[PDB]
RNA sequence: AAAGAGAGUUUGAUCCUGGCUCAGGACGAACGCUGGCGGCGUGCCUAAUACAUGCAAGUCGAACGAACGGAAGUUAGUGGCGGACGGGUGAGUAACACGUGGGCAACCUGCCUGUAAGUUGGGGAUAACUCCGGGAAACCGGGGCUAAUACCGAAUGAUAGAGUGUGGCGCAUGCCACGCUCUUGAAAGAUGGUUUCGGCUAUCGCUUACAGAUGGGCCCGCGGUGCAUUAGCUAGUUGGUAGGGUAAUGGCCUACCAAGGCAACGAUGCAUAGCCGACCUGAGAGGGUGAUCGGCCACACUGGGACUGAGACACGGCCCAGACUCCUACGGGAGGCAGCAGUAGGGAAUCUUCCGCAAUGGACGAAAGUCUGACGGAGCAACGCCGCGUGUAUGAAGAAGGUUUUCGGAUCGUAAAGUACUGUUGUUAGAGAAGAACAAGGAUAAGAGUAACUGCUUGUCCCUUGACGGUAUCUAACCAGAAAGCCACGGCUAACUACGUGCCAGCAGCCGCGGUAAUACGUAGGUGGCAAGCGUUGUCCGGAUUUAUUGGGCGUAAAGCGCGCGCAGGCGGUCUUUUAAGUCUGAUGUGAAAGCCCCCGGCUUAACCGGGGAGGGUCAUUGGAAACUG
């Protein structure tokens, strides 16, 4: 960049890529974990669904996903849980 | 933030504004809501001509006069009514 | 209400048909000769060619750790907001891109406004700073220390999710309201008044929820281009079932299943093009265009991708690849004027490397304030429109001198010269505007909120700010003095005589002129059209009824298929009842602003600028009529 505003801007936008990456990978792996236990109908089944719904509306907090977007994969969820 | 201000118009050395409600974002003599009234600073009795209903109905819906503007309103005398009908 | 001009040219002469040419208007124009001023506008149409050099995007110390000052008072980095606005261009695009009208019970929305709940308790860091290390340079690593409205858990809190009860409902999918059970999801302080210090409190903030406003997303009916010497096109293509993904519906994506979908009412393909309000012309219907101003779209050296954010696949942000320019110590690095000026090139052709944030509007801030090549102004160019100056009045049967003359005269010409007068413009010197509202700061008054303030909202006074610029504009004097050119004169078409040339030089839009008496070639005198201009060229409309709906034709002038049978399509005898698609009519919503038109008003008039109105649709909802077509 040459307008001295834009060097801060790509390299805080680092800092936050690098936060986002961290707490956006850590949901998908409840959701991982959740689904392949859906499948195996095991105890854990239950109880790996609230975890899942507290990452997911957490992730609504920091702001990094869409209060649609959460409230949608929790009904869809649920659906699996049989 | 839809805010009420001036728009320059006429010629050279000759200006004349007219009163209107458009977003800050647009262009001074580009899109806008709708229009009030106008003001000829030329005239030595600088003269006025304003709506005094729509006005108060856009200022209760987030609307808000810039420097210039809050003077003719308050000069004409409605801010006084914006008052009234805020604590009424 | 409005309401339409023709002429020349085929022939020995004529009447028709028929083409060609001319008289009118308009340019973002160019070129040629000439050239005084003022006002208002306009100025790379070609190479979306390549770019020297300056400036166009910052701000906040009232969110957190420094230097001047005897430790009072002012100035880097983390962090927040803004850079997605404002400004440029017209390459691509023949499609929901745009115009017009709808739908979203299928959607999102920072800042702004209102309302309701709160703003409680902890933790671990890391920039800056300080050493070491690497490299030419860009800049990269390692060790140690510190703060925050930076970051991460915790208590409490969902109309977020699941399971239900009720009602009221709608357009099929479904919607609205309330109740019950269970599970998840939040936060920050800063500046001041009071008290005491507990604490309370004002302002700006912070988190969640609901409304309004604003800005966007998706879908749909209709409308606006050439070629059939371009006949087939398509395979995630067409529909269905389950899932994924998105703010949201959807082959948007995936697996399975079936074979569908579009097209002579023109698919596909090639060529060309941003779209509109509007502009030019026209009696009108139409024809051509889409520069300036306004709305929407696409693009940012050429391709591809994503991050951050409420909003981008981002003009002055990032990553990779390519072409080009530059710096290298050969290891590697740095760039993007279709921002404002400016340079080279292309071209028949287009401007200053200017002054200011004083006004308006933007970003940040609590506020002074900072930034703003947006915007206000100034500079260059007869590029266009408008206004008026290059003098007025009286003055000879008539100055001189040109030019002609059957030599007497005629014409330039009342124009000279003379007398009298004026200063718009000029030169000099004096007076000197509006555009200014402000904000902030100081006193008050009244309110809501207060245990009380501080403070907040409204009202009145005091003070403060001009790039233009001593600009516009007045009054004082002197000067007729410094200020007129361009094209035509055979007909079309207003305006004719001499001399020179002799089918030569030459002229020309058409008819056509010139071969030793040319109103047509060249020059004079005179005249005619305009005038700071006037001519030529290029492009568009008109005249052109010469694509004829308004508004033409086919015996001999161009023009009836050699004739039949017939699918689609077009058109269709008489009467009654009904319907309401076509048809006519009322109401509501909308067709932005600017522009043409009508009525008023300001610039000493006009151009120009304001206020109001009108017009403009095979438009949407709804109510009527039943003659005509269906
Ligand atoms: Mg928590
Ligand atoms: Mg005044
Ligand atoms: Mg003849
Ligand atoms: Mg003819
Ligand atoms: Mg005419
Ligand atoms: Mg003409
Ligand atoms: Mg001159
Ligand atoms: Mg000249
Ligand atoms: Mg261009
Ligand atoms: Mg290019
Ligand atoms: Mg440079
Ligand atoms: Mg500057
Ligand atoms: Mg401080
Ligand atoms: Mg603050
Ligand atoms: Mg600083
Ligand atoms: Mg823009
Ligand atoms: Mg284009
Ligand atoms: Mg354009
Ligand atoms: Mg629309
Ligand atoms: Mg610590
Ligand atoms: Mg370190
Ligand atoms: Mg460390
Ligand atoms: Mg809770
Ligand atoms: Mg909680
Ligand atoms: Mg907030
Ligand atoms: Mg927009
Ligand atoms: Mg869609
Ligand atoms: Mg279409
Ligand atoms: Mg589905
Ligand atoms: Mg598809
Ligand atoms: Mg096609
Ligand atoms: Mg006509
Ligand atoms: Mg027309
Ligand atoms: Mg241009
Ligand atoms: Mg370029
Ligand atoms: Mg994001
Ligand atoms: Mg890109
Ligand atoms: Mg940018
Ligand atoms: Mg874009
Ligand atoms: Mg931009
Ligand atoms: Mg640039
Ligand atoms: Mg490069
Ligand atoms: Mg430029
Ligand atoms: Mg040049
Ligand atoms: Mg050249
Ligand atoms: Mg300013
Ligand atoms: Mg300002
Ligand atoms: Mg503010
Ligand atoms: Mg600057
Ligand atoms: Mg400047
Ligand atoms: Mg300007
Ligand atoms: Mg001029
Ligand atoms: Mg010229
Ligand atoms: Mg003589
Ligand atoms: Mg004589
Ligand atoms: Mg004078
Ligand atoms: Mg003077
Ligand atoms: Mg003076
Ligand atoms: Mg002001
Ligand atoms: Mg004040
Ligand atoms: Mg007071
Ligand atoms: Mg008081
Ligand atoms: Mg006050
Ligand atoms: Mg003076
Ligand atoms: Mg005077
Ligand atoms: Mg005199
Ligand atoms: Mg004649
Ligand atoms: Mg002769
Ligand atoms: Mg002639
Ligand atoms: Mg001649
Ligand atoms: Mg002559
Ligand atoms: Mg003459
Ligand atoms: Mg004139
Ligand atoms: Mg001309
Ligand atoms: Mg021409
Ligand atoms: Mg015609
Ligand atoms: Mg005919
Ligand atoms: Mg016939
Ligand atoms: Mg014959
Ligand atoms: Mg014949
Ligand atoms: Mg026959
Ligand atoms: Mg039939
Ligand atoms: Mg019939
Ligand atoms: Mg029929
Ligand atoms: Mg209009
Ligand atoms: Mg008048
Ligand atoms: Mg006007
Ligand atoms: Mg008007
Ligand atoms: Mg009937
Ligand atoms: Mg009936």
């Amino acid at each position: 960049p040459n307008i001295k505003s834009a060097i801060k801007r790509v390299k805080t936008a680092e800092t936050r890529n690098s936060r986002n990456a961290s707490q956006r990978s850590a949901m998908r792996t409840a959701i991982k974990k959740f689904d392949e236990a859906a499948a195996n109908n095991a105890d854990n089944a239950k109880d790996l669904y609230v975890e899942a719904s507290k990452k997911l509306d957490s992730a609504v907090s920091k702001g990094l996903i869409h209060k649609n977007n959460a409230a949608r994969n929790k009904s869809r969820l649920a659906a699996k849980l049989a | 933030a839809v805010k009420i201000r001036l728009k320059r118009m006429g010629s050279k050395k000759k200006p004349f504004y007219r009163i209107v409600v458009a977003d800050s974002r647009f262009p001074r003599d580009g899109r806008s809501i709708e229009t009030i009234g106008t003001y000829n600073p030329l005239l030595d009795p600088v003269e006025v001509k304003i709506d005094e209903e729509a006005t108060l109905k856009w200022m209760h819906n987030g609307a808000k006069p810039s420097d210039t503007v809050r003077n003719l309103l308050s000069r004409e005398g409605i801010m006084e009514k914006f008052h009234n009908q805020k604590l009424g």
